[PDB]
């Protein structure tokens, strides 16, 4: 896999070409917001039960015939593979956040993974709903300063945020 | 590749588990490094034109016969000589590629990988390279921790052409 | 030195958990010595890895390795060199490798050494190169020495098709026996004896699979055998 | 399933064999028990109810602090008095499945598998369950061999929660 | 796999529901024929290698050209291959008798063969020929009342002979 | 060997299990199928001089070239006798063991295994063993569900040989 | 197929080698038993027919319950008695196709593997078939080298029919 | 795998026939010319490294843009397997050779190659001319008179050339 | 080693086989070029004397600085030249070995196997082994089949140094 100074090194060398002046000080940016980014990953996995089992709770309110009999989420084996699935996305996710980029979340975690949820029926725009949940569960405590030196860090919010859409997207 | 941070998540992921302590002291490892790092790679490739052409003069002092001796091998022809500068800008290109991601990730699968078969089949040896590369370390003109990261990665070079 | 070349991972069911105690019906038997079984139990031990290996349809006796089972028999071999020992033997290589190319070689190694499908097509393509410049005793060992294989197996344990049924279901993944057989469709065509490639039903004049109709005497022949007793 | 039929099935395939008598024993034997295996069944079904509100009513007796507490793992609400009898009645319909089926199928797909990662997540004691079953095991009212069959599908039940 | 008190339960479930009294007195009518069910599957095995072998050289006379030379069940090893084959169905159609329905014999044995066939080249029109040989073999051999007490067993004759009819069609 | 009591121990020992009902219930059906598979077995014990001369008898009427032909394979001399009616005899000590078990289990160990490279070596056709079980299987008198236990495994001895 | 030049081939194959000048003499030995090889493969072809007939009826005259018993696997019929003679003239082709290749490629690949399977599926005795390849190994004429390579696939085929 | 010899075996059992006359002399006249099929051999493989590693010095004199920066053989390891391809088809045209026909080269070596390339992104058609770089070389190997008896090996020599061509029609 | 008499039991030994025809031609195939490498492993023992010091002086006349240049490597001294020549007369002592089994099986566990570590190592390069078996090929003055044979494992000494 490729994190994000090796994506930037892929670049180069496909050109033959050293790093320039403007692509080292780009680098030197990451370098600098590194004990912002470590502090979002830590805010994250430290609670990663808390985001997944809440952000279940809302889904099966909201869409009460998953629970059902019948639903896709009814029995205790498919009530259990349901939390697997939002913690291994929640996983890999926490793993394209100190990367840098989804080399890991394509590969690792998305390849195949939307036709395997429409060969077994699963509904994968009811995935989609629970990774939304999971998404601003956890950009709500990235946003908060309990902890933390006080600062702005909000385009690494956002980059976070994305990695969440990318596995939206992803699965329906 | 080879970088701290695919080589902490690779250890997470074989176990299936998330991001502990033990990896982000790890990655917090690469980034108290980095300002070494990337001065010592941003001080190479603005001194790169000076260091290839001197390192590939070296190897002819030291070894003559490869400005006489005929055959492709050898740089003795116009052909020869340009190929062998290239050469040494490839090893010198991979050393501050390896500078800016840390440690032996880009120089393995793009000049480590399959090189033995390179040598053996048209015959450069790689006695030749460790000249050269022995060139670098010693007139790179750095000093301190810079001077620590850069020799760092010549010497992985050096021991696998060793 | 030419490390193998890197593919992509895929969804596939044994990457993840069953949450699984006590399974049923379709827990998959291990067939283990670890368990110390006797000569009867050691017979089916070896059927199991034959019909694992080969397919149901090479357990000829001209097939068979008989000097390889005396040597499990005598605990000088594990099961991981009973294994190996197959897929070096002398049928497999006639019947199998043979008729196959380089890729669709690996794909029934790999479904049937460990257990599960392929993850891409590049995972072919990176594997099928340790054959053409090693061999089948360099590949076969690289296969075996794999960390899916020493998790899954150990040296102890009859591969099997790993997590082939989900747990609530009744229709699961195709048997790799069915899935893949011994030729494909090249080396079908003129290389292996034969002929126009399909074939319509049989016709007859006499219909042989009329379908009964509601008024028909057999729908009611039911006590037609024997009248129940009693007054 | 763990019926005793498809548990016959499966030992013959495992080495590729036809249904000796040493199979037709094992659907035997499933044949000469179905008869109070079938009585329990039917006896259990038509006192569903009665079973169910009980066995509800003698969880919040000996764990009075589940009508008590809030939140949302609790019986403190109209909803988790509701969750809390459907509960009690999924227990009860898988134990009617196994008697209908003989052996314990229906309960480990639909019930066991999964069940300990569930009443951690949600925080569902496993102990008022145990309460539950152990209400049923004793007010269910059959005798004989039809009661011999019932308890042992409340005691299968009780050992995977214990 | 399921049998056939297994498949009232699956669809029960799919609804949540219980068993009704008029479900349990249908399947305690499924137990009354217990002993008949044992007796055609016991009639089956115990003559297993005379359905085979009679009605493969019966396929043989009557299609001459599958064992001429270039044909499909030519050079012992595809003969003894395509008789491995008939005992494979057979084995599969008793399994399915005495699960009381075609499950097992659908996807362990079914799924895929049609398939199969093409990529070898193997006349599959002719296969279920041999499967409909053997089906008279075994039917004939269930109405013989060789060995049993009198009474009747002729709603289960008819059964089998239906699995029969679907190990057939699936392979045309 | 293959018993329905050690058929029943693997599948619970594969599944990590305690003995269920599923398990119960089929060691139940050899018990219930024992009574008249003890007396097949009594009977074809006490009958077995009378079967094993019978049957060796009736090979020598369907294929008398087996007493004329010379050669060591052959039934022709007094040695070559006696060695027909011990074989007779082992095929049916082999299937009262299998009576007294239930199910298939002491002549896949002690017969079946290795049986084809035996009749290939010393040039024995499996004809005259298929002729020999023939004749025991219409001639042992029993009746009822006797018949049928004993007839199960004279089948099972002719189709490994057929 | 099982042949000298192809177990050459498939000896640099299993390693990735080259041919190296031990398998050019594993060719080479095949070319020069060749002449001999090549010339008994073609007086037999020539004398096919009479070594068909006659050898058919040396096993009517040795076996000649085969001409009388009643039953298919048996040539007392006109459709038996063209099924023998259609097998001997696989025999015999098959052991020409191994004169021409070297070695027992055809016979391995067309004829022996799974002929134990069905013998024993049509109750056809190994012993006839030993005494039709008796009677081809007496009456082919040949002499010199030219017998031993004949006798050579002769012998491979009694060898493993016994 | 096939040599010349059993080419005809597998052609005349699927007939069901004997091998005619002129099936026999057409065999032994390659036996006659035995000798100078070796000697073929021979030459080809004692200079097997000269072959590879001229022609492939060749081929990025003329095409320099596939060592170039982004192109399929710039790197280490793209350039290193670059060799071995061609250490690959040199190897299995000499098995065709002494073999006589051209079975293991087809069944081993060309079988689904160039739907390979094509998934790896090797421009095939270049292959086609390291191949046809590597024809020219061994036929001006085989073609020399040292170390032989002065004879005609002409019409090996243009069979060997029509190995290297099969397996350069079968990769672009 | 690699004999093609132990790669033909090798052979049978693992397909669990007697001796066929396929490998007594194998066998016959060492005993006819047996003469024609007896006579060169005859001719390069006696004349090794000036074999290995002409060959060592080629070396020299082709890369002069493996005489001058200073360091363990090179033969500047009387300890590296006497273990070069040592180095000549490993090469031309295998070659021998290989002419009197028949095969490059004694140079192949000896001499190729882990060679390329060696010369990696201990810096010294594989194009002065190359010149040196140039000479051997180009002055053992044999003629016929007896040059044929020799050069053929001069020929793969070279294969594997490049
Ligand atoms: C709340 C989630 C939704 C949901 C999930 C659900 N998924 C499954 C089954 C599977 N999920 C996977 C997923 C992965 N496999 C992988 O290897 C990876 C990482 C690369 C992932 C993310 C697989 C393979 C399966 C099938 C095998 C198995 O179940 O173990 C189930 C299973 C039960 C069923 O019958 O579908 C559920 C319930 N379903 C929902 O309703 C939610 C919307
Ligand atoms: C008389 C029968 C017809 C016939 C059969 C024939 N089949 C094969 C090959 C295969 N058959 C299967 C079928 C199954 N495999 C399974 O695992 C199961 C379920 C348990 C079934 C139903 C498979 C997978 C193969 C190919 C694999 C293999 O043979 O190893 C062959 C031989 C093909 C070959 O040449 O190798 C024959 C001859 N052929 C006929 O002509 C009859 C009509
Ligand atoms: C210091 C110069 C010495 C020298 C150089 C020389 N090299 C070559 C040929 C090649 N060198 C390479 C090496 C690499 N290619 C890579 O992609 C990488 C990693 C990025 C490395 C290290 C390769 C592949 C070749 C062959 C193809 C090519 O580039 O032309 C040659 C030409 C040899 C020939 O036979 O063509 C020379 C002369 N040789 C000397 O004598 C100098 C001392
Ligand atoms: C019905 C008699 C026909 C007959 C018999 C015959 N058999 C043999 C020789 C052997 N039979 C066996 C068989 C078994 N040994 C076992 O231990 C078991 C399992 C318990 C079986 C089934 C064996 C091993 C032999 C050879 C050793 C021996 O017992 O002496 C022979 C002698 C053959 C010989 O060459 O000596 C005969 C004559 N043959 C007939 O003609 C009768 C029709
Ligand atoms: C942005 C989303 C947050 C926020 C982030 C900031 N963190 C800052 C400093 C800081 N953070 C950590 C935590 C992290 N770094 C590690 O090395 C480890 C583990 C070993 C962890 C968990 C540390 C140690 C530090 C100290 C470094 C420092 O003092 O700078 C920080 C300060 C400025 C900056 O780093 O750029 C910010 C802004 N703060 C916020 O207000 C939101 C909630
Ligand atoms: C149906 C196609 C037959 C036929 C069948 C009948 N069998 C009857 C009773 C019966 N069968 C068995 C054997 C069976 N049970 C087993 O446990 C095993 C395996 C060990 C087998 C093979 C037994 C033991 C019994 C006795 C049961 C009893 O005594 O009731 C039967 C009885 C009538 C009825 O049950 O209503 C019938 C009709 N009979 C036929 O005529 C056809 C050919
Ligand atoms: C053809 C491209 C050549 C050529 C070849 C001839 N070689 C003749 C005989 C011969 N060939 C070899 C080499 C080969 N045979 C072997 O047995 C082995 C090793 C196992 C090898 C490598 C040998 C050793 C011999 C000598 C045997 C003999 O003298 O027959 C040959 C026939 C001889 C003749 O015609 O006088 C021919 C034509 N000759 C050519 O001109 C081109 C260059
Ligand atoms: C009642 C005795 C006690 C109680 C019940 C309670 N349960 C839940 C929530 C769940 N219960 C289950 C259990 C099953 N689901 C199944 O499919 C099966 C097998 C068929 C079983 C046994 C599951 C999956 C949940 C979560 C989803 C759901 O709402 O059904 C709650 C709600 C807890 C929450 O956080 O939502 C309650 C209140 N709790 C008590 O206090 C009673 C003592
Ligand atoms: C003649 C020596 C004796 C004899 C012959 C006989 N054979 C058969 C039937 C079969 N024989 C074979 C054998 C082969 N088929 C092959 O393809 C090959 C390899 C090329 C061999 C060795 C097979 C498969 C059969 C059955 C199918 C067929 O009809 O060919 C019979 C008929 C048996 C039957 O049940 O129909 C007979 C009579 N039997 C004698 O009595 C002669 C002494
Ligand atoms: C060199 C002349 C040309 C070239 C070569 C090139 N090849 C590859 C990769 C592979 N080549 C194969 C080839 C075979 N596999 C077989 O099994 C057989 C016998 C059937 C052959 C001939 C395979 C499997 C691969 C992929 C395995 C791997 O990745 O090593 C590459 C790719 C290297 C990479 O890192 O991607 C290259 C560059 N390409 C050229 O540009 C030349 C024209
Ligand atoms: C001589 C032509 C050139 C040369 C030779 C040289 N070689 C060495 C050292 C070693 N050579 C070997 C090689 C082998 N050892 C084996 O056992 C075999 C197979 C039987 C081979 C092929 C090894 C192992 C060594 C190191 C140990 C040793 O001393 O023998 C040296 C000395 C290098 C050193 O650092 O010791 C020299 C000088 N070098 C030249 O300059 C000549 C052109």
């Amino acid at each position: 896999m490729l994190d994000a100074f090796a994506k930037v090194v892929a670049q180069a060398d496909a050109r033959g070409e050293f790093l320039s002046n403007t692509q080292i000080d780009a680098l030197s940016k990451m370098v600098k917001e590194g004990n912002q980014r470590l502090d979002i990953v830590n805010k994250v996995t430290s609670n990663a039960s808390a985001i997944v089992t809440n952000s279940a709770r809302a889904l099966f309110a909201e869409q009460p015939q998953l629970i059902q009999p019948g639903g896709n989420a009814y029995t205790s084996r498919r009530m259990a593979a349901c939390l697997r699935d939002m913690e291994i996305v929640l996983r890999y996710v926490s793993y394209a956040m100190i990367a840098g980029d989804s080399s890991v979340l394509d590969d690792r975690c998305l390849n195949g993974l939307r036709e395997t949820y429409q060969a077994l029926g699963t509904p994968g725009s009811s995935v989609a709903v629970a990774i939304q949940k999971m998404k601003d569960a956890s950009v709500a405590l990235a946003n908060d300063t309990t902890g933390t030196p006080i600062g702005d860090c909000s385009s690494l919010v956002a980059e976070l945020a994305g990695y969440f859409d990318r596995a939206a997207v992803s699965v329906v | 590749m080879k970088t701290p941070i695919t080589e902490a998540i690779a250890t997470a992921d074989n176990q299936g588990r998330f991001l502990s302590n033990t990896e982000l002291q790890a990655v917090n490892g690469r980034y108290q490094r980095a300002t070494a790092s990337l001065t010592a790679a941003k001080a190479l490739t603005g001194s790169a034109q000076r260091l290839i052409t001197g390192a590939a003069q070296a190897v002819y002092n030291k070894f003559p016969y490869t400005t006489q001796m005929p055959g492709p091998a050898y740089a003795s022809s116009a052909i020869g000589k340009a190929k062998c500068a290239r050469d040494i800008g490839y090893y010198l290109r991979m050393v501050t590629y390896c500078l800016v991601v840390g440690g032996t990730g880009p120089m393995d699968e793009y000049l480590v990988a399959g090189l033995e078969e390179i040598n053996r089949s048209f015959d450069l040896s790689p006695s030749w390279y460790i000249e050269a590369l022995q060139y670098i370390k010693n007139s790179h003109g750095l000093s301190g921790q810079v001077a620590n990261e850069a020799n760092a990665y010549i010497d992985y070079a050096i021991n696998t052409l060793s | 030195s030419i490390p193998i070349l890197k593919y992509s991972l895929s969804t596939q069911n044994q990457r993840v958990e069953s949450f699984e105690v006590n399974p049923g019906d379709e827990q998959y038997r291990i067939y283990s010595t670890d368990s110390l079984p006797s000569s009867s139990e050691v017979d089916q031990i070896i059927w199991a890895a034959y019909r694992q290996i080969f397919s149901e349809h090479q357990i000829l006796k001209s097939t068979k390795q008989p000097f390889l089972e005396s040597q499990l028999r005598f605990n000088q071999i594990s099961i991981k060199d009973f294994i190996k020992g197959l897929v070096l033997s002398a049928p497999f290589r006639d019947l199998n490798y043979n008729v196959n190319n380089n890729y669709r070689f690996v794909e029934i190694c790999v479904q049937r050494v460990l257990g599960r499908d392929i993850y891409n097509e590049r995972e072919k393509i990176a594997w099928s190169i340790i054959i053409a410049t090693q061999g089948l005793e360099g590949f076969i060992d690289t296969l075996l020495n794999t960390q899916e294989y020493l998790s899954n197996f150990g040296d102890s344990i009859v591969p099997f098709q790993r997590r082939r049924i989900i747990p609530q279901r009744s229709k699961g993944e195709m048997p790799f026996n069915l899935k893949t057989p011994r030729y494909g469709i090249e080396f079908r065509s003129k290389l292996a004896a034969t002929q126009f490639s399909w074939a319509s039903p049989i016709r007859r004049f006499r219909p042989q699979e009329q379908q009964p109709k509601a008024g028909d005497p057999a729908l009611f022949l039911n006590m037609v055998q024997e009248m129940g007793p009693g007054l």
